[PDB]
């Protein structure tokens, strides 16, 4: 009964939050590129993120994240965007700064050192 | 798990203006006054006074709408629902 | 759980972390070792070692003799570590290029020096006061041969304003702002005085021990009595006085309340910090310090207010979820998420940081459409960055000390010892430029000033070409380099620069 109640609860839930997005945009805006929101496209999140739909591929580009960053390269994002509902699903997935991509960047294993300490130092 | 995994998720505007006004909003060719707005901000923080008071508004349909423009068809600010 | 550590006094704990573990093989550590800031210096026989808190050398001084026999040497502020002989006070400012400066008496014909405390001296008869300024002595209250009947060095300690000295008769406060005395006790025996930073005062008697601490006079705040004899007492930084018996250390409190720390080897020489009491054993280091009301009731062992469940929620999820999904209709999702937001930015291993930063991330999706600030979160995530960062080259801190002291006086410290790639590194990942061109000025200034036997056209294209990766204009004044080549033989290159 109670997986029942639950079903039932997570089913409306779901059909209530169809078409009922109702975001808004402030008067002029902009994110994480700093130009402007309005030039290229409208990739936008919960909680007031904008996105140009390209600094957020360039994110994950250059994301650590191993497995997302090779599964978006089958498309080369040149090879062939199809119906392009492939990308959109794989791109609109983060927030881009409240999600797991900037977590998972609090340790910084990154040191890069090329024996160029020979130069700009001692 | 669905359920979760479908309310974090954003959504993007395929189409490039509204129905009832024209215009545009995303693609190459906004107003000019717009972009001198934008510069009026972020810059100095001088004065934001113009009538340009209007946010758009965006919907599952991708449609986008003003507020202004849909506040003309006696719409409250509570049911905001797109025209399809 | 963390909470195994944490023990309880009355309504609070203690934390008690591990951070540095430097190594000396049976008795390197001797005695007379000199700590302020992860420098430590110590000697052995004839040569004086700086380190950090990772075992690893950073200079060498004292090679041949300068005479005058060394008392004492102390730090600073500043890290310029001063040293104070018989009849002056030698600085020094440049390790592998030696730049020692010595400050003289003003007149040394009759007295010299008794002792010397953080920006006050103090000569051996006729006991008067001088403060330390730039380069010279300032004078202040002169004694009437009538102040003090003190024995020893135990009898004075400094601080920021005050500069209560310990008598045997009658404690007298000297205002340093105008010199000017004032009797503050009439009837004591206190042989020990130790001060805090906010003015707090302790009072050791080593008879019928026990301690009085002060805010003001003929006001007691604890009549904590105490038992055998310490050895270091010393302070936590504002908030309590600090006992230690060889190996234990025994915090004390309002009603005579007692925390035991035992520690494996023992307890050598140690600090008193801003909210921090540093602990320098033989084989490693110690950070104890006090729990914080926000951070208490996550990891505390029972809990009921929001926080300590949304990390329940997130450790339930990905089994059972629709449980994880009903605990979020009990408890109102906004000090929750806010605890969990401020409770990682103190946090030490990078792997509490991660889980607390996840669960905070679900939090937020849950609440109102529009009703709570993101900019916390980015806040949080950026601040722990540079922390992460700082803890790796071997200098550690804290977030409440960062405030303290700007990024500047960061990376003054690590610009003192000739390491000018790492800044350059710091700068970049802050995401600043303002602090950029410091850095390259300095590091030209010393290269300028270094290798004598160069030629002017390949230092002239090194200098030029190193200054192609800094792209930006603040603070890159190059007069003064100019001026510093032009200060030695180097004419030509003065021109051409």
């Amino acid at each position: 009964i109670n997986s029942k109640n639950l079903k039932v609860e997570i089913n409306t839930e779901i059909s209530k939050f169809n078409e009922i997005y109702r975001i808004l945009e402030p008067g002029k805006s902009c994110d994480e590129c700093g130009k402007f929101l309005q030039i290229k496209k409208f990739i936008v999140f919960p909680c007031g993120h904008c996105f140009h739909w390209n600094c957020i591929i360039r994110v994950i580009l250059n994301s650590n994240d191993y497995n997302l960053r090779q599964k978006t390269e089958n498309f080369l994002k040149a090879k062939s965007k199809h119906n392009l509902n492939d990308l959109e699903n794989i791109i609109v997935e983060k927030c881009g700064l409240c999600s797991d991509i900037n977590i998972n960047k609090i340790d910084q294993p990154i040191s890069i050192d090329e024996t160029e300490l020979a130069k700009w130092n001692e | 798990q669905q359920y979760r995994k479908f309310l974090s998720e954003g959504w993007s505007i395929h189409t490039d203006d509204c129905e009832i006004c024209g215009k545009k909003i995303w693609g190459a060719g906004l107003d000019p006054l717009l972009f001198l707005a934008w510069e009026n901000v972020q810059r100095h923080q001088d004065m934001i006074s113009v009538d340009l008071k209007t946010p758009l508004v965006i919907f599952k349909c991708h449609h986008g709408f003003h507020q202004t423009c849909l506040e003309n068809l006696a719409q409250k600010p509570d049911e905001y629902s797109c025209l399809i | 759980n963390p909470s195994f550590d944490w023990e309880r006094l009355k309504d609070v704990f203690y934390r008690s972390r591990a951070i540095g573990e430097l190594k000396w093989p049976t008795q390197y550590e001797e005695f007379k070792c000199a700590l302020s800031l992860t420098v430590i210096a110590v000697e052995i026989q004839d040569f004086i070692q700086v380190y950090n808190y990772f075992g690893q050398l950073l200079g060498k001084i004292n090679l041949q003799r300068i005479h005058e026999d060394i008392i004492k040497f102390e730090f600073d502020k500043d890290e310029k570590l001063i040293l104070v002989t018989k009849s002056s006070i030698k600085i020094v400012k440049g390790w592998s290029p030696l730049t020692i400066e010595s400050v003289p008496l003003q007149d040394p014909t009759i007295d010299t020096i008794w002792d010397y405390h953080n920006g006050i001296m103090l000569l051996a008869k006729s006991r008067d006061i001088y403060k330390l300024n730039g380069n010279e002595w300032e004078l202040l209250y002169e004694n009437k041969d009538k102040k003090y009947n003190l024995l020893t060095k135990n009898h004075w300690s400094c601080n920021d304003d005050s500069i209560i000295l310990l008598d045997v008769d009658h404690v007298y406060q000297v205002s340093t702002s105008n010199g000017a005395l004032l009797k503050l006790i009439t009837d004591s025996s206190w042989h020990k005085v130790t001060i805090s930073s906010r003015g707090f005062i302790c009072l050791y008697n080593m008879k019928d021990n026990k301690l009085q601490i002060f805010r003001d006079p003929a006001r007691i705040l604890m009549e904590h009595n105490l038992d055998s004899t310490p050895d270091d007492i010393c302070w936590c930084g504002n908030d309590t006085v600090a006992c230690s018996f060889e190996d234990e250390i025994k915090l004390y409190g309002p009603d005579g309340l007692y925390v035991t720390f035992w520690y494996p080897f023992t307890v050598t020489n140690l600090r008193a910090e801003v909210d921090g009491l540093k602990v320098i054993t033989t084989e490693k280091i110690y950070f104890l310090s006090r729990v914080q009301p926000q951070t208490s009731n996550i990891f505390r062992i029972g809990s009921t207010e929001p926080g300590a469940m949304l990390v329940d929620s997130f450790s339930l999820l990905e089994d059972h979820a629709p449980k994880a999904i009903e605990i979020l209709k009990n408890f109102v999702l906004e000090k929750g998420v806010l605890d969990c937001i401020a409770a990682a930015i103190d946090e030490f291993e990078p792997k509490l940081q991660k889980m607390l930063l996840n669960a905070a991330s679900y939090g937020k999706a849950s609440l109102q459409y529009k009703s709570f600030d993101a900019s916390i979160f980015v806040n949080a995530c950026n601040t722990i960055k540079l922390l992460n960062c700082f803890r790796s080259f071997g200098i550690f801190l804290t977030v409440e000390e960062y405030r303290c002291i700007s990024l500047k006086g960061v990376i003054d410290r690590l610009l003192k010892y000739h390491r000018y790639y790492e800044c350059i590194q710091i700068c970049k990942l802050a995401n600043e430029r303002f602090l950029l061109g410091y850095v390259f000025t300095e590091w030209a200034k010393d290269k300028i000033k270094g290798s004598p036997d160069m030629e002017d056209d390949e230092l002239l294209d090194k200098i030029k070409s190193r200054l192609s990766v800094i792209d930006m204009t603040d603070t890159l004044q190059m007069v003064a380099v100019a001026k510093v080549a032009y200060l030695e033989g180097r004419f030509q290159l003065s021109r051409n620069l």
